[PDB]
């Protein structure tokens, strides 16, 4: 019993931490998309495809 | 019929500890909850920086 | 016992068995408040995820 706990302690750390880093790396892709859709396609493109 | 038994009987109920357990575990036990309630205030204090 | 619970060294006068219970009540609740608010912030969390 105490070292299943001591285990589910050690598991409950690790999953704080992917929790912790999970939204940044979402983040950090919206970020991606969102320079792609709005400087590339609805600027850069867009004067393009006019011309 | 022991005249405290039924104020610790109270305090035993009231703090979750089974009424099997020897006497002499009731402080230890308290105090192992009070470092429960710090590692939990500081768990929510970790988790309401990183959201 | 009490000391334990009270932490504060407010030498209270007069120690009642009935405050005894209180106090270690008050407890119990305090860890059970501080579980439920984690959940809460566990959940607003996943929200803020999905």
């Amino acid at each position: 019993l105490q070292n299943e706990q001591e285990k589910h302690q050690e598991m409950r750390a690790l999953l704080e931490k992917q929790q912790e880093i999970y939204p940044h790396v979402l983040l950090r892709c919206l970020s991606l998309l969102r320079q792609a859709a709005s400087e590339l396609r609805l600027r850069a493109q867009s004067d393009i495809d006019r011309i | 019929h022991a005249p405290y038994y039924g104020i610790f009987k109270g305090i035993y109920e009231s703090v979750r500890l089974p009424l099997y357990k020897a006497p002499e575990s009731v402080l230890s036990h308290v105090a192992d909850m009070k470092k429960q309630l710090f590692f939990l205030r500081s768990q929510l204090s970790s988790r309401s920086e990183a959201i | 016992l009490y000391q334990l619970l009270d932490g504060d060294n407010t030498q209270k006068l007069f120690r009642t068995y009935d405050g005894l219970e209180s106090v270690a009540q008050k407890l119990s609740q305090d860890i059970a408040s501080m579980r439920d608010q984690l959940e809460v912030s566990e959940q607003e969390h996943s929200l803020l995820l999905s």
